[PDB]
């Protein structure tokens, strides 16, 4: 997200053994790093 | 032709008071509202 110029990377990387859905827990996603970059997003795709 | 190259090569050389070139530099600041960039330093004191 991106939010007054300021893009905000959130990230959290948890083990898991299931493979069915999202499991049971909580997990709070933190911001790493701000970047500022100031760009509107209404769009997006995923490269793989 | 008459209407001839508007581009001319300065009149100075390894050779070359008024006519002393100046260089000059300026930092253009985009003032419009969006993510700082560029700001100064704060000077940190002793705790
Ligand atoms: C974001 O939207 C506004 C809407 O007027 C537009 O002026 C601006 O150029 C857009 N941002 C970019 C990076 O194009």
């Amino acid at each position: 997200k991106n939010i007054d110029g300021y893009f905000k990377i959130y990230s959290k990387h948890t083990p898991i053994n299931l493979v069915r859905d999202l499991p049971q827990g909580f997990s709070a996603l933190e911001p790493l790093v701000d970047l500022p970059i100031g760009i509107n997003i209404t769009r997006f795709q995923t490269l793989l | 032709f008459n209407c001839y190259f508007p581009l001319q090569s300065y009149g100075f050389q390894p050779t070359n008071v008024g006519y002393q070139p100046y260089r000059v530099v300026v930092l253009s600041f985009e003032l419009l509202h969006a993510p700082a960039t560029v700001c100064g330093p704060k000077k940190s004191t002793n705790l």
